[PDB]
RNA sequence: UGUGGACCCGCCCCUUGGGGUGUGUCCAAAGGGCUUUGCCCGCUUCCGGAUGGGCCCGCGUCCCAUCAGCUAGUUGGUGGGGUAAUGGCCCACCAAGGCGACGACGGGUAGCCGGUCUGAGAGGAUGGCCGGCCACAGGGGCACUGAGACACGGGCCCCACUCCUACGGGAGGCAGCAGUUAGGAAUCUUCCGCAAUGGGCGCAAGCCUGACGGAGCGACGCCGCUUGGAGGAAGAAGCCCUUCGGGGUGUAAACUCCUGAACCCGGGACGAAACCCCCGACGAGGGGACUGACGGUACCGGGGUAAUAGCGCCGGCCAACUCCGUGCCAGCAGCCGCGGUAAUACGGAGGGCGCGAGCGUUACCCGGAUUCACUGGGCGUAAAGGGCGUGUAGGCGGCCUGGGGCGUCCCAUGUGAAAGACCACGGCUCAACCGUGGGGGAGCGUGGGAUACGCUCAGGCUAGACGGUGGGAGAGGGUGGUGGAAUUCCCGGAGUAGCGGUGAAAUGCGCAGAUACCGGGAGGAACGCCGAUGGCGAAGGCAGCCACCUGGUCCACCCGUGACGCUGAGGCGCGAAAGCGUGGGGAGCAAACCGGAUUAGAUACCCGGGUAGUCCACGCCCUAAACGAUGCGCGCUAGGUCUCUGGGUCUCCUGGGGGCCGAAGCUAACGC
RNA sequence: GGCAGGCGCCGAGGGUAGGGCCCGUGACUGGGGCGAAGUCGUAACAAGGUAGCUGUACCGGAAGGUGCGGCUGGAUCACUUUCU
């Protein structure tokens, strides 16, 4: 546009849309499970995915995913969530942190333990 | 009515050179004249002249190119590879003596009008003046 | 008492209420202590200084125009009130003003800054420690005291909340230090000390100080440091591969020797020398005494133990591959993607890669992203040219001369606190951290200077633009009138068995005589050939002929004016078709609809009917593949050729317009 | 002459009549977006088997059809047969 045009209007700074309204900005938010469900994935992937409709301290009812071999969540499990797209399940935008509150660390895991929150197994 | 006559001249030139004319008429004005004087000094044009195409005054500018080359496409190298208006109407561009451009590490000029006259980048640096950055040529 | 000062009036200089001056009036004071006539601490008035402040102004300071109008103390004036002081700060009377597209008013969000993070920069983001300013102290008002407050730990009142209550009435305010509770993903001790530095009062002794100096807690961050060092096999065992020969972990381990975190023992700080007291004079100077929370810590010395390693990753991006297990499951996944029985992508294992007292995750900011492009992008077909005009504000503006010097440039100067940032030397054994010094800095103020460009004012010019005179082509627009061909209908004639329609048919029309043919009449709509490869128009769009009324345009002459120009937010007007209103009209055609066919079905394509509409007037509507999908204007950059329309010396030159091919060049290509 | 006291203005907030704005809740209802292998057809891409798109107007289970006008971003010297 002309210089004079850029003088009359201007350029226009952009705006970031949060891929995670975990309100408060916060890195995590606590909630209570209201549904532990199973979800069919998409496009070219079939399986049975673990998911939990979670009612957040932020006054938000959002569906969060339950990573790991298997879980232990029930329709009153208090749970801590953390943001993360599950590519396959569309509309699932946060993960449940595993090892915090009612959700228990993945049992008998040896590899990537901090994700899945399971303590160093003992040895002597 | 030409909106910017300095730029119409910088262009007329650029268009002529690009098809290797001999020379070219730009309508006359002291200022345009004042500029070409510099182009000559620094060797971008052979010369200029005050011809008179039908009643009204022009400046015949005579162009200078390279020698013929060998290969497909002989067309000689331009002496004026590049010549661009820096300050245009409705966006004037003034620089202080501290921020006068170093054009192509100096294998090229920048022409600026100052209160001490139309000068090159090195000319204004000595004299210690800034002005209105008119064009770079290199 | 009047050094002096305040006030009214007059004069003087000054120039806003600054400084002098003459009458008149008005205004002072506090005592205390002594190593008591002579000093110490106080008091009064005035002038000056230092510090600290009030007020006023230029410029700067986020998002929404899906907020466009706003204002009545509003805007100004006179007089008064008020204040330390200006002021609609407040008040009375008068005038009718003030602000807004350069964004008023409203709505949203927000303490601002020095700085911080990022970035090559220009920029973007932020205002958390520290420092500066501001505002606030449960919410709302208000004044009093005072140099200062409208006053966090002062007062009054109303409100909400808690607690006491003898029912009337009271008491509170941690956004001070700790601490509790609530909320939350999440954020510390109800610690030591006034030793230092700083503050208040005091002549001092001193007193007060949750300022402050320290310690405590938390890998929250930065820096430093350890978990050892040298030797040590053709190379244990276990675990893992394998082509069954071997290969790997691996000098790793064991083991040999050496050093000696931890831990013990002894010495033990710096920060502190002033206030005070003595001599000298209560001054300069010299002499002496007191005092350490941190802390028996830091640092030194002697003794001395081989003494924590995790975390993530290994399909590509991206450093690192092998076995087993699982079978579109279980699961992974930042994006691409892995898993459907041989998975280097899932889970384990061996091995490997990267960091390491940390390693990952999530969240957020800048970066890469020239992905809001000032630097530094685009719009023929990728997203993007407004449907077209007319024109307002605004932006932009040919040639020559002169004045000013607003922009612009230059010199000198003031400002740009500290911290932080840069560089050097230095202190802690290093660094983190800290000290001293140096350097740089945008911006704004003031004095001086330059005038090429831009602005401005004053002349001049003719090359832009406009006009005169003379010619020209055109479906450019409006109103009236008129011509023939055809369709349908009516009247007459002649004539008889079908016509019509389709792939084929059938609805349909025809003995009330159709179709075909001749003659006459009515009406409505469109204008064949010419006619396109053409013309006109800003676009939509314009086609029989005649006349009238009008618009644009092009050529020649080189006559007039003298930059009168370009673009154009908003405004205004125009704007295919369909659609709407009122009235008229209605041949043909025809959404809807009614039938006939076709089909698996047929709300369709095909056939026979048929209303709105298509037509006219007036008034709306305002859209489009409103297309060249290409804004308008001006300048420059080979040519060939076809065509429409002017002019001149007319084989050829020279304009305006419409096509094609092509130079340079441009383009992602196509193409231009 | 002062003080107490009295009256008045201003005045926090409260009340009543009417407005404008923002948030919550909401019986009903509108369409949207996602989700390997449900149903109807077959509108579009080849002349998509009626060239397509288009503004508008009516109609239709559904894509869609038709009217009017526009566009080429339409194939070629001569036909009607859904799906995967
Ligand atoms: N997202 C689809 C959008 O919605 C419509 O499409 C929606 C429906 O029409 C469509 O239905 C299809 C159906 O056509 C098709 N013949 C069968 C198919 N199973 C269906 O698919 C749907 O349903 C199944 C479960 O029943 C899901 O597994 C599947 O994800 C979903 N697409 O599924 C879509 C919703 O996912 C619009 N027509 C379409 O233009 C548009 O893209
Ligand atoms: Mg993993
Ligand atoms: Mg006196
Ligand atoms: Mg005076
Ligand atoms: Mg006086
Ligand atoms: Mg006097
Ligand atoms: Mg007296
Ligand atoms: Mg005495
Ligand atoms: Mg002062
Ligand atoms: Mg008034
Ligand atoms: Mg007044
Ligand atoms: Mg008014
Ligand atoms: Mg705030
Ligand atoms: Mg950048
Ligand atoms: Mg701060
Ligand atoms: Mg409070
Ligand atoms: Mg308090
Ligand atoms: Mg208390
Ligand atoms: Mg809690
Ligand atoms: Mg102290
Ligand atoms: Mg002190
Ligand atoms: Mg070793
Ligand atoms: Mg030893
Ligand atoms: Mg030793
Ligand atoms: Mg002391
Ligand atoms: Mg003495
Ligand atoms: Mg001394
Ligand atoms: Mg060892
Ligand atoms: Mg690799
Ligand atoms: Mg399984
Ligand atoms: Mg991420
Ligand atoms: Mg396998
Ligand atoms: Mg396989
Ligand atoms: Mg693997
Ligand atoms: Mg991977
Ligand atoms: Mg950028
Ligand atoms: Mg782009
Ligand atoms: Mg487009
Ligand atoms: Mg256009
Ligand atoms: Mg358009
Ligand atoms: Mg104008
Ligand atoms: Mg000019
Ligand atoms: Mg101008
Ligand atoms: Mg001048
Ligand atoms: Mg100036
Ligand atoms: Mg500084
Ligand atoms: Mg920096
Ligand atoms: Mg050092
Ligand atoms: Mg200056
Ligand atoms: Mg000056
Ligand atoms: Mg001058
Ligand atoms: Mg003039
Ligand atoms: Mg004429
Ligand atoms: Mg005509
Ligand atoms: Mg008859
Ligand atoms: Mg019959
Ligand atoms: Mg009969
Ligand atoms: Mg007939
Ligand atoms: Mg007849
Ligand atoms: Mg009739
Ligand atoms: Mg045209
Ligand atoms: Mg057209
Ligand atoms: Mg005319
Ligand atoms: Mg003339
Ligand atoms: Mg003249
Ligand atoms: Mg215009
Ligand atoms: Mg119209
Ligand atoms: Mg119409
Ligand atoms: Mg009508
Ligand atoms: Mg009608
Ligand atoms: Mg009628
Ligand atoms: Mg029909
Ligand atoms: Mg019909
Ligand atoms: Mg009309
Ligand atoms: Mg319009
Ligand atoms: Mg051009
Ligand atoms: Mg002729
Ligand atoms: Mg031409
Ligand atoms: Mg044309
Ligand atoms: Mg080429
Ligand atoms: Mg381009
Ligand atoms: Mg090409
Ligand atoms: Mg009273
Ligand atoms: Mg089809
Ligand atoms: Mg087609
Ligand atoms: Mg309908
Ligand atoms: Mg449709
Ligand atoms: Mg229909
Ligand atoms: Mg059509
Ligand atoms: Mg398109």
């Amino acid at each position: 546009p002309t210089i004079n045009q850029l003088v009359r209007k201007g350029r226009e700074k952009v705006r970031k849309k949060s891929k995670v309204p975990a309100l408060k900005g916060a890195p995590f938010r606590r909630g209570v499970c209201t549904v532990v469900r199973t979800v069919t994935p998409k496009k070219p992937n079939s399986a049975l995915r673990k998911v939990a409709k979670v009612r957040l301290t932020s006054g938000y009812e959002v569906t969060a995913y339950i990573p790991g071999e298997g879980h232990n969540l029930q329709e009153h499990s208090v749970v801590l969530i953390r943001g993360g797209r599950v590519k396959d399940l569309p509309g699932v935008r946060y993960h449940i942190v595993r090892g915090v509150y009612d959700a228990a660390g993945v049992k008998d895991r040896k590899k990537s333990r901090s994700k899945y929150g399971t303590k160093k197994p003992k040895e002597a | 009515m030409l909106t910017d006559p300095i730029a119409d001249m910088l262009t007329r030139i650029r268009n002529a050179t690009r098809v290797y004319k001999e020379s070219t008429d730009v309508p006359a004005s002291r200022f345009k004249e004042e500029i070409l004087r510099i182009l000559a000094r620094e060797g971008f044009i052979k010369g200029y002249e005050r011809v008179d195409v039908d009643g009204k005054p022009y400046l015949r500018v005579y162009l200078k190119y390279g020698p013929r080359r060998q290969g497909p496409d002989p067309r000689p190298e331009q002496v004026i590879h590049h010549i661009r208006r820096i300050s245009k109407p409705g966006r004037r561009v003034y620089v202080g003596v501290k921020e006068i451009p170093r054009v192509r590490r100096g294998l090229g000029i920048a022409i600026l009008s100052t209160s001490k006259g139309v000068l090159t980048d090195r000319e204004a640096r000595k004299l210690g003046v800034g002005g209105e950055l008119i064009c770079e040529v290199w």
